[PDB]
């Protein structure tokens, strides 16, 4: 999930669906390859111990500073105009550094953001719609001019950036007990026999 | 539905459209310096037209948010410079003749040179050819020669193009609702919709012309000395109540006397704090010289510098196949990208101005969490202000020895210190009058009260009033002074030199007693201090979003400019000195000329 070559724009984030397996969580924190690590209402050693009906793990990239939106009540360009976390968001989030991937030379247009929105996105929902912002009551009807804007803005990527807006891509996994059976779990032992 | 909404909406997208054309453009010149090819001056040119026309189009719909629906200070701010339409409100042939009389004055400032009266086949330019001679030269009739004939074919040949910059100038001005052209650069200080903070723009002159009277008795004295150690060289047209000769400054243009310290030591019998032989002992290359000044910083609470920074600094000038510019710059682009492009010699110098360039960089640390259009200095003098303390805490000798440059044995005194304070008042004391007196003239010229004719006549006419200085070779109104200088000919504001004095020394002293240090001024220090640090980020964090005048009550406590931090530190020289000038005259006179006798 988080060694796939190419991650969704922060307005374009894929979904995906995890269900039916085990999930190893000690490769992940033993391994040092993540830049921050934090859970929100779950430690990260009880994780293995228990079951998850459905777990949702979420892709993007977005800004260094722009991280810390990330979190259950939060506030933000990022957090209410491309993505937010519920206060009851269960789950952890996980970000690198992506600089010696995504950033090139030039420029990296292809990570775009929704800059302006008539509201703020509701929790765990994607709007991909590229409709003009209509800022006052003139009208604009899709032709770009005076209070009229296009809401899309693309990340600006280059090796010589600064590291607080180097890009860091985000895996945001959302943990939701439902009603349905729970299928994975944590890792197992098996010791030896006597 | 409110215009305050669709403002802060332009302001919100206008900061990162402008962000990313901004970097590309510092980026481009970046590039051009360090390196000279032609793909790199190709780069700059389109990167910098394709910025500056951003504005440009930019600017049509700043108009259309009036100000006066707008009840948010901070949004104001973000477009009374948007507001402004630049070259645009000037005509067509005003506008594009405009940049061509900015361009060929400035290519004859870099091309001019004078050739050797003695060989006329070698012919030196001014920079560095002309400034290098003037400054160990101590010839009379050498330094005439050049400083004599470079305005001649220059101060000269300059004055048709002065008088259309004149002219060219005021009429952009006076587009923009300004007096003149000389309230343009005022602006900068301008203060309103604070209650009881506002800063207008004519009460700049009265400033600069109250704080300069306080000065008077400190450079008196301070020019009373230099007249008397030169005087045995040239009697009879040096006075004991004359003024000193133009050319004897120092330099082309006598705007720092720094040069003069050779021969003006008093004590020639004591040792002088130098780290040159001390680092060069000691090994130490430009890789480990940023490093020692990084910790500086820390200890006052600073942060430190990201690795992107000394990795891509530029160390020196790899020959002439790629070369750059040595002159220290602190050049900051954007997103958290911060370099510094330098050539580093091991010398006492080198070392006082890597804090100053490492000055800049982490001035420009505390207010980049602000907007595009919000990331700036309060005003002009700020930006070399907060780099001067820096520089002014390595050159105490209880900085030196924390980390080993001066020995610990080394005897401070009197006569150690009286040799220190006149090596930095020359420096200082010295730019003052000759600031205060070529920025007063340029608001006079530019006012109209000064006649085309009696450009040069109220020139010498207010320097030997102001800086005690006479022309050997009389002038008329062709020649042009200010022609000739870099910040005149290139279009920069000449008065942010004089407020950077009075304002590095209220931070001096501000700073000092936060740390709770002891002592004569000179003596502080604020290494491993991290109070003061605390006090001084508050503003450095603010930069121009707030009123200049506020964010300085903060610090120094001061709604306006101070001489009484000038009075202090220089206190213990000037007490020396008004002992030395008994025997001779304190000050000069306007009656007396080396021609007129």
């Amino acid at each position: 999930v988080f060694n796939a070559t190419r991650f969704a724009s922060v307005y374009a984030w894929n979904r995906k669906r995890i269900s039916n397996c085990v999930a190893d969580y000690s490769v992940l924190y033993n391994s040092a390859s993540f830049s921050t690590f934090k859970c929100y209402g779950v430690s990260p050693t009880k994780l293995n111990d228990l079951c998850f009906t459905n777990v949702y793990a979420d892709s993007f990239v977005i800004r260094g500073d722009e991280v810390r939106q990330i979190a259950p009540g939060q506030t933000g360009k990022i957090a209410d105009y491309n993505y937010k976390l519920p206060d009851d968001f269960t789950g952890c989030v996980i970000a690198w550094n992506s600089n010696n991937l995504d950033s090139k030379v030039g420029g990296n247009y292809n990570y775009r953001y929704r800059l302006f929105r008539k509201s703020n996105l509701k929790p765990f929902e994607r709007d991909i719609s590229t409709e003009i912002y209509q800022a006052g009551s003139t009208p604009c009807n899709g032709v770009q001019g005076f209070n009229c804007y296009f809401p899309l803005q693309s990340y600006g990527f280059q090796p010589t950036n600064g590291v607080g807006y180097q890009p860091y891509r985000v895996v945001v996994l959302s943990f939701e007990l439902l009603h349905a059976p729970a299928t994975v779990c944590g890792p197992k032992k098996s010791t030896n026999l006597v | 539905s409110t215009i305050e909404e669709q403002a802060k909406t332009f302001l919100d997208k206008f900061n990162h459209e402008a962000e990313d054309l901004f970097y590309q453009s510092s980026l481009a010149s970046w590039n051009y310096n360090t390196n000279i090819t032609e793909e790199n001056v190709q780069n700059m040119n389109n990167a910098g037209d394709k910025w500056s026309a951003f504005l440009k189009e930019q600017s049509t719909l700043a108009q259309m948010y009036p100000l006066q629906e707008i009840q948010n200070l901070t949004v104001k701010l973000q477009l009374q410079a948007l507001q402004q339409n630049g070259s645009s409100v000037l005509s067509e042939d005003k506008s594009k003749r405009l940049n061509t009389i900015l361009n060929t004055m400035s290519t004859i400032y870099s091309t001019g040179k004078v050739c050797n009266p003695d060989n006329p086949q070698e012919c030196l330019l001014l920079e560095p050819g002309l400034n290098e001679i003037m400054a160990n030269s101590l010839d009379y009739n050498e330094r005439l020669w050049a400083w004599e004939s470079w305005r001649s074919e220059v101060g000269k040949q300059l004055r048709p193009l002065y008088e259309e910059y004149v002219v060219l100038k005021n009429e952009m001005a006076r587009a923009n609702h300004y007096e003149d052209y000389g309230d343009y650069w005022r602006g900068d200080y301008e203060v309103n919709g604070v209650d009881g903070y506002d800063y207008s723009r004519g009460q700049l002159i009265e400033d600069v012309e109250h704080t300069f009277e306080e000065i008077k008795p400190l450079y008196e004295h301070l020019h009373a000395y230099v007249r008397a150690k030169l005087m045995n060289a040239y009697p009879s047209y040096i006075s004991p109540i004359g003024c000193l000769p133009a050319h004897l400054l120092g330099d082309m243009w006598g705007r720092f006397w720094t040069n003069l310290y050779s021969l003006t030591v008093p004590f020639g019998q004591k040792p002088n704090i130098d780290v040159t032989d001390a680092m060069v002992d000691q090994a130490w290359d430009a890789q480990r010289i940023f490093k020692e000044a990084e910790k500086f910083f820390v200890s006052v609470g600073l942060p430190n510098m990201t690795q992107g920074f000394w990795e891509n600094s530029m160390l020196t000038d790899p020959g002439n196949v790629q070369k750059a510019v040595c002159h220290p710059t602190a050049w900051d682009l954007g997103k958290g990208d911060f370099r510094i492009l330098m050539c580093t010699k091991v010398t006492m110098d080198d070392f006082l101005t890597a804090h100053h360039e490492m000055g800049h960089i982490q001035y420009d640390m505390a207010y980049a969490a602000q907007p595009f259009l919000l990331r700036n200095g309060a005003n002009e003098g700020f930006h070399e202000a907060v780099g001067e303390i820096m520089s002014l805490s390595a050159a105490t000798p209880k900085h030196l020895k924390s980390i080993g440059l001066l020995s610990p044995d080394f005897q401070e005194d009197n006569e150690t210190e009286i040799n220190f304070l006149l090596k930095q008042a020359l420096t200082i004391v010295g730019t003052l009058p000759f600031t205060y007196m070529l920025e007063k003239w340029r608001w006079m010229v530019f006012k109209g009260e000064i006649p085309k004719d009696q450009w040069m006549k109220k020139w010498w006419e207010m320097k030997r009033e102001i800086v005690g200085v006479v022309e050997p070779v009389p002038h008329d109104e062709t020649y042009c002074d200010p022609a000739s200088l870099f910040h005149v000919s290139n279009d920069y504001s000449f008065i942010r030199y004089y407020t950077r004095t009075l304002y590095q020394f209220q931070f001096q002293e501000a700073l000092c007693q936060a740390a709770k240090h002891e002592g004569p001024l000179h003596k502080c220090d604020i290494s491993n201090s991290t109070e003061a640090g605390q006090k001084l980020f508050n503003m450095l964090r603010l930069g121009k979003s707030e009123p200049w005048t506020l964010a300085l009550e903060n610090v120094v406590g001061a709604k306006n400019m101070n001489v009484r931090p000038l009075l202090n530190y220089f206190e213990p020289l000037f007490t020396w000195l008004k002992d030395q000038n008994k025997n001779s005259f304190v000050g000069w006179s306007t009656d007396w000329s080396p021609y007129a006798d």
